[PDB]
RNA sequence: GUCUACGGCCAUACCACCCUGAACGCGCCCGAUCUCGUCUGAUCUCGGAAGCUAAGCAGGGUCGGGCCUGGUUAGUACUUGGAUGGGAGACCGCCUGGGAAUACCGGGUGCUGUAGGCUU
RNA sequence: UGGGGCGGUACACCUGUCAAACGGUAACGCAGGUGUCCUAAGGCGAGCUCAGGGAGGACAGAAACCUCCCGUGGAGCAGA
RNA sequence: ACGCAGUUUUAUCCGGUAAAGCGAAUGAUUAGAGGUCUUGGGGCCGAAACGAUCUCAACCUAUUCUCAAACUUUAAAUGGGUAAGAAGCCCGGCUCGCUGGCGUGAGCCGGGCGUGGAAUGGAGUGCCUAGUGGGCCACUUUUGGUAAGCAGAACUGG
């Protein structure tokens, strides 16, 4: 039977990477965390006061409030069954943007333009993603020579 | 030619240990100071040891450093007691050598009865320009292989300022 | 050994192991049952993978069918199905036969004791002076 | 004979350390609690003025950070300190006190309030906390960054900060490290602050020397001859440069143009020609045995 | 072409040893009245400007050690899902999909933002 | 409670692993610990460097004390 | 016409298990070449020494055979979390003891702009409430045990 500690099962991720020991690289702290951004989290262990739980190791989540030298964040967690949502303050120098909206932003900025120049032209042009197709009809050329011509080998005790 | 890769004497260092941790520590103190014109410090254990009877953290020895102009004449006065007579084996390889008396009274300083006799140890450090950036704690650095200095340059210099004598062995 | 002395000599080759017993073994003693089970460390065991070796040989090309004499009395003492195959090396090195010894008089490969030392063309000079000279 | 201890596995293990360290030149320990701003102001910027002393000269800078390198608003150099008639005593306690009131009156002219927030016309050497007054736009507020200098009693540093607050800026201190200061006592004088700024130390020093002994008079203040400066007059000099600053503050640059482009520096060697060399020393050495 | 102050990314920037360094700089360097602290103006603080590239720093060199990155190792090892496939068992092969790391062999050896000097 | 009793505490708590690369996961499964200690071993500021290794120095020796060089943590931070 | 989903796709993060590694750290271990490094010898040719000459418990340098549930530079396959638009984008103006070089931020007001990857189907919300609370097997992974139609677990299905 397992124990209960806060801890519990941390020896590798609570640790720093190979060669990245040492103080802190410090525009983690310039960065600049508004109400409504998406966020990641990933607990340094160099500094121990306000890091979260195992539980949001790895987890994405939201910002509603802002303090001095925190942020307080808005995830989700599956626990039997039913989801809830959760509300952990959590420090800064674990945490970090995250690149996974960046995508759509380019393309609707793209998209409007897009539309409202070469609007007048009056086709209503493709707009919106679609998947991988099949693949084209098309020819092969031999410029002259003859393909090789493979075969099978005979086994060697090798080892 | 060489203006400034020319040596001298940086400081001198003068050591006294006893063993005991009292009088015999306080007549010592007075010698070094008489001898110096400043007065020494006081030097504790480390670790605790039996056989030679100590305790840790008890006084025990005597130190002092001097520098500049004094130390010449200091060492001219020991060196008068050893005849200008050294052995290569004395030299280190930094360019660093010392030596040993068994007796202070050889220098030209009475007899107080109130106060025995005593031993002491030199160690002479030498030096050159440019050596301060060591220390320094603006901006450190590490100073050359071309501008350190040698066992044998050491020999030299004693051979030609005094016209000393280097021993085998 | 035995057979092998019989044969050829005292001296007529050098045969090596190439297995180590790191594995340990446990045993519960019945002289309460089946309460409280962990063994005591009775025993060591090596453990085997396919493909890997056990034991070598070498010596000369004249000897070789009592070489192959030798193991097969060997393989009576393991639990289990081997086999036996020449190697196209060199002895205990790493190296084709055919290439070794070309390569050997051509300052690639030095012979320091009972084995080789490979040398590349990266370092620097000077060991390249004290060769060839 | 001994191990070696620098070997191929110490190398692999190491860790460098950020280059600025490596250099010696800063603190990141004390960088972090100076630059970052609180988490809810967002973009409100937090402006320290920096100030160094090298073995000739004084810089003194204000400046604010970003995640690119710290930007710069407003500097001031003792170098040109004879554009307003000092000559000499460029590293002195007096003339970080310039340095700094020139920096202050040509950062407040760039804003525009250089009409108001004037600060000490009257150097007293007394204690002044500038006060941001109503109706008009707030005062500025920074801090300062010593570095890796200690601040004991009476340094260069402290003689450039008042200079500031006295042409009209508002920082945080307190009068323990300004000279004047008694720690027998824990009191202010409020005058030997005044004679350090004014340079009659300096005064003293040479009419003590002029009596005693004139070989080493020479020695010692050998270009207070050239340009024929005298103990008699430093009160004014020092009076007279702090009001043509409050005057006429303002700067300008110097272009230089149609550089013939020399290089002055060897360029790096390419790969056929560090292939070449090894060859052809390799040939001299064969050559050599042939020759024997 | 390059330096000074402040920095971001933190070895393509580190370690050892050799060559060169115009001008501006940066430093070495000379003293201890007052400021300040030292067993000792060595360090730290202050006042200076006779001389110097020797050093530090800058660039450059090593069939250089390490670091960064490719190739080979190898469609190998391993692996999702499947079968009234084999086999005494241990384990092996196949269908459908994904896919590594050493040894060994090559190349590279700091990028830059703000403010200001020299390069007439 | 591998029938119960004698034995032990797996009866409230902590670390690592087992545990199958999120988290969670059993057995009288492995290896160990706790019922305390601290006016500083709490809190601010400043300054400095650890373990060891080498070479030298009157008694001095394997080890007292002085000095120089190398030293990416190979030492310490009350206790597992 | 929106909203949903033991699903795939496009972007984007998390992990330290398999395998591999030890000429890379910790720990273990074999053999010989250049080291009397060096302490001493059942001893060694000898007055013996570092004159030699070996060696051994260890020991400097470059190589070598074999290992890790409680070691690891490296590093998968299957997996987990976000996002894929009207609760969006843009324009202009108001209030603030909050913060302040000037400014930021948040909130309120008034206008202009509709398809936003695949394939599927009707969603949401609230009360009262029973029986249960002894389990068992199979592939695969897996702990103790010589093994078990033995004891204890993860995945899915019965
Ligand atoms: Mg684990
Ligand atoms: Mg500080
Ligand atoms: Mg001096
Ligand atoms: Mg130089
Ligand atoms: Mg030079
Ligand atoms: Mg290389
Ligand atoms: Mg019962
Ligand atoms: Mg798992
Ligand atoms: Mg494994
Ligand atoms: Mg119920």
């Amino acid at each position: 039977t397992n124990t209960k500690g806060k801890r519990r099962g941390t020896r590798y991720m609570f640790s720093r990477p190979f060669r990245k020991h040492g103080v802190v690289p410090l525009a983690t702290y310039m960065r600049i965390y508004k109400k409504g951004d998406i966020v990641d989290i990933k607990g340094m262990g160099t500094v121990q006061k306000g890091m979260p739980h195992k539980c949001y190791h790895g987890k994405t989540g939201r910002v509603y409030n802002v303090t001095q030298h925190a942020v307080g964040i808005v995830v989700n967690k599956q626990v039997k069954g039913k989801i809830l949502a959760k509300r952990i303050n959590v420090r800064i120098e674990h945490i970090k943007h995250s690149k996974s909206r960046d995508s759509f932003l380019k393309r609707v900025k793209e998209n409007d333009q897009k539309k409202k120049e070469a609007k007048e032209k009056g086709t209503w042009v493709q707009l919106k993603r679609q998947p991988a197709p099949p693949r084209e009809a098309h020819f092969v050329r031999t410029n002259g020579k003859e393909p090789e011509l493979l075969e099978p080998i005979p086994y060697e005790f090798m080892a | 030619e060489n203006p400034m890769r020319e040596l001298r004497i940086r400081k001198l260092c003068l050591n006294i240990c006893v063993g005991e941790s009292g009088d015999r520590l306080t007549r010592a103190a007075k010698v070094l100071e008489q001898l110096t014109g400043q007065t020494p410090v006081f030097s504790k254990a480390r670790y605790t040891v039996r056989s030679f009877g100590i305790r840790r953290n008890e006084k025990i020895a005597v130190h002092c450093t001097v520098r500049g102009a004094k130390a010449e004449e200091i060492l001219e006065k020991g060196l008068k007691v050893r005849e200008y007579e050294l052995r290569k084996n004395n030299f280190s390889d930094t360019g660093n050598f010392g030596f040993g008396i068994q007796e202070h009274i050889d220098l030209g300083i009475k007899y107080d009865p109130s106060i025995g006799i005593y031993g002491l140890d030199f160690y002479v450090v030498l030096g050159r320009p440019g050596f301060s950036i060591a220390d320094k704690k603006r901006r450190t650095g590490c100073i050359g292989a071309k501008h350190r200095i040698s066992k044998e340059e050491a020999m030299r210099w004693f051979q030609q300022k005094y016209d000393g004598i280097i021993l085998p062995g | 050994n035995k057979y092998m002395v019989k044969s050829c000599g005292k001296d007529g080759f050098h045969i090596r192991v190439r297995l180590h017993p790191f594995h340990v073994i446990r045993i519960n003693k019945m002289l309460t049952g089946m309460r409280g089970a962990f063994g005591k460390p009775q025993g060591t065991v090596a453990r085997v993978h396919i493909g890997q070796v056990i034991m070598s040989i070498r010596t000369k090309l004249q000897n070789k069918e009592h070489v192959v004499e030798a193991l097969r009395r060997a393989k009576f003492k393991f639990p289990g199905r081997q086999k036996i195959h020449i190697s196209k090396k060199w002895g205990f090195t790493k190296f084709n036969a055919d290439e070794f010894e070309d390569m050997v008089a051509e300052k690639r490969l030095i012979p320091d004791g009972c084995g080789v030392k490979y040398i590349p063309n990266r370092g620097p000079l000077d060991k390249w002076r004290a060769l060839h000279s | 004979f001994v191990k070696v201890v620098k070997n191929k596995a110490y190398f692999k293990r190491y860790q460098v350390k950020f280059r600025r360290r490596r250099e010696g030149k800063t603190d990141y320990y004390a960088r972090k609690r100076l630059v970052i701003q609180d988490k809810n102001k967002y973009n409100t910027p937090k402006y320290r003025m920096i100030v160094r002393v090298t073995n000739r000269d004084i810089i003194c800078q204000i400046a604010y950070a970003r995640i690119e390198g710290d930007m710069i608003v407003c500097a001031a150099y003792a170098h040109e300190l004879p554009k307003y008639g000092v000559k000499v005593g460029l590293t002195n306690y007096a003339a970080a006190y310039c340095t700094g009131l020139l920096l202050a009156r040509r950062l407040l002219n760039r804003f525009g309030m250089d009409k108001i927030y004037e600060g000490q016309v009257e150097v007293t050497g007394d204690e002044y906390n500038v006060e941001s007054i109503d109706g008009q736009p707030g005062a500025f507020t920074c801090y300062l960054d010593a570095g890796l200098a200690r601040t004991t009693t009476g340094n260069k540093v402290f003689g450039a900060l008042k200079g500031a607050v006295d042409g009209g800026l508002s920082i945080p201190h307190s009068t323990k490290r300004f000279p004047g200061y008694d720690s027998e006592s824990k009191e202010f004088n409020a005058e030997v602050h005044r004679k350090h700024i004014m340079g009659q130390n300096v005064a003293d020093y040479m009419r003590y020397l002029m009596e005693e002994d004139e070989d080493a008079y020479k020695k010692q203040f050998s270009q207070y001859i050239k340009n024929n400066v005298t103990p008699d007059m430093m009160e004014e000099m020092y009076k007279k440069a702090h009001a043509a600053i409050r005057e006429n503050p303002v700067y300008e640059k110097k272009p230089k143009r149609e550089v013939k482009k020399k290089r002055w520096n060897r360029p790096k060697m390419s790969l056929a020609q560090k292939k070449d060399r090894v060859a052809q020393k390799k040939a001299s050495f064969l050559r050599a045995q042939e020759r024997a």
